[PDB]
């Protein structure tokens, strides 16, 4: 049973690597233009209230100061870290309780939906990137994602060799066509937590 | 006479699980749940 | 048995391909033994309830 | 904090773990540290698990609570270096492999020094298993480790 | 991907013959063919 | 007598403790020898050196 369990490796690199690519994409070269990797630099990228902080008004920062066009169909995007330290932000009891520990992740943040990406950076504290992008919020609509072809696979049946006879090798070939970027940089807000060195 | 293999440790029937574990950690991302998808029949999309 | 996933990269036009096969183990488990002992009298054995 | 326990390391050992293995996974500790996660919130804010009164809460973030005594619970009186206290994973890479039950047998006639009837008799027992961790990535374990 | 066990050599099964084949020369004797049998009780058979 | 298997319960260890192993014992009783040495005519090839 070689074919069926490389089959499924093969679908497990399909994946590790595409969606690793949707989020951090060089843009350059042969990758195609990540999503925060576009929105570097633009003037969706804003600061936070005080230094090196993750505060509760930051969220709030940051679902504002996008128009409200696209803030009426906007959708949030993050790692595990920063929905959790949301979470911890209450601790007197009123107005900062998204929910109490023994529940699941809330499906909902302030009235919009909710996503995760692993691709997102973590912790601002043990990396040593001076910039740390931790928190996302606009209109996913424009990001456009432009596919050509699905997952295929094709059978070598003959590898030859050095002198150009076979050798006794039988290949499995694998391609994969896809390209994406970003058409209104101003429908975002990346929230970007630089650490001075 | 034991468990060892020159002490009849060669008559032990081998058990095995042919099911495969994998132990990579993967990825999982919803970029593709909000995002908006086109056809593209060519080398490049525009707008 | 244990493996991972194979590894993929973006290639350009007319651009050869690596290989990616992967690796492959064997986890294991051993199957050990434990054991007690109680010794008694004869006296004992009969007189107790 | 070194040598302290809050809700942060609750959240962290949850946290710090591929998805994957996050969404189906159970909590595994002593009822020392759940007495001491019980004991967080005092307001009624975020950390409400429940109220005095009510028996052990079978579910915290969603996922399944177990107990085991096994594990140490307490990083003061105790004098070992490391204090393993708390574990989130994906049980199922952890195999129990069985072979054979509890078994117990009767010996007659025991023997003494000169390999001479001695006048006692026993009871002997026996039992096999073995048991390891598969793939040791999917978990994580928290060390409150104290200082020297 | 060959024969090789680190190169997927751990997913051919294992295949024992269970049966022993002994390696002894033995003795092929004939003397109780023509010999005669008497059935002992004590420790000496007189006659 | 013919052959005879014994199966010993419990083998014991040098404290005079069971160490967890099993015996089989084995035996048998026979004896020959020649009434009469006139029935028979032996050759010996005496190839002294």
């Amino acid at each position: 049973n070689v074919t069926e369990t490389v089959a499924l490796l093969f679908a497990e690199g399909k994946d590790e690597l595409e969606a690793v690519t949707l989020t951090t994409g060089t843009g350059q070269g042969n990758q195609p233009t990540g999503i925060v990797t576009a929105l570097a630099g633009t003037a969706a990228e804003i600061a936070p209230v005080t230094a090196e902080t993750f505060a509760l008004a930051d969220v709030y920062a940051v679902y504002e100061q996008l128009a409200a066009r696209h803030r009426r169909q906007g959708a949030w995007l993050a790692n595990n870290l920063i929905y959790n330290k949301i979470r911890q932000f209450d601790t007197q009891g009123g107005a900062g309780l998204w929910t109490t520990i023994g529940n699941g992740e809330p499906s909902q943040l302030l009235g919009r939906p909710v996503g995760e990406a692993e691709a997102m950076d973590a912790n601002w504290n043990t990396s040593a990137s001076a910039d740390n992008f931790v928190l996302l919020y606009g209109n996913f609509q424009n990001y456009v994602i432009a596919d050509r072809i699905g997952m295929t696979v094709e059978f070598i049946p003959h590898l030859f060799g050095t002198n150009r006879r076979p050798n006794g090798s039988r290949g499995w070939f694998a391609y994969y066509r896809m390209g994406a970027d970003v058409v209104n940089p101003n429908a975002f807000r990346l929230l970007n937590v630089e650490t001075a060195s | 006479m034991g468990l060892t293999k020159a002490d009849g440790g060669y008559l032990v029937p081998f058990q095995l699980d042919p099911t495969v574990i994998i132990t990579s950690n993967g990825s999982l991302n919803d970029i593709r749940r909000f995002a908006r998808q086109v056809v593209a029949t060519g080398d490049v999309w525009h707008g | 048995v244990s493996s991972a996933a194979v590894q993929w990269s973006w290639d350009a036009e007319f651009e050869e391909v690596s290989d990616d096969s992967p690796e492959f183990g064997q986890p294991e488990i051993p199957v050990k033994k434990a054991q007690g002992f109680v010794p008694i009298s004869i006296e004992a054995l009969q007189d107790e309830a």
